[PDB]
């Protein structure tokens, strides 16, 4: 629920293979299954 | 005529590459960001050659 929108693309991984921003900020994104084809759950989380 | 193998070259590799701290020389080393230090040969799963 506590996320700030922003443009910039410079993600880079951390120790836990978190797509983060330069400050350590996790991303969010949407869960979709190996399997699946359009987007499953509409609840953002983080990409993993 | 003795061909015995002597060891072999170990290769490191951290989760976050761009987290390693910059010592002099070309040098890095793993921080708290960077990861630990996954311990592996070349050529195997995701290592290089």
């Amino acid at each position: 629920q506590q996320n700030e929108l922003t443009r910039n693309g410079a993600f880079h991984l951390n120790k836990e293979n978190y797509m983060v921003t330069a400050n350590d900020e996790f991303l969010l994104g949407y869960q979709v299954d190996p399997s699946s084809g359009e987007v499953s759950s509409y609840e953002p989380q983080p990409i993993n | 005529g003795e061909n015995v193998t002597l060891g072999r070259v170990a290769l490191v590799r951290v989760p976050n590459e761009q987290g390693l701290d910059k010592k002099g020389g070309t040098q890095w080393d793993s921080t708290q960001f960077s990861g630990d230090k996954i311990w592996g040969e070349s050529n195997k799963g995701s290592f290089g050659t």
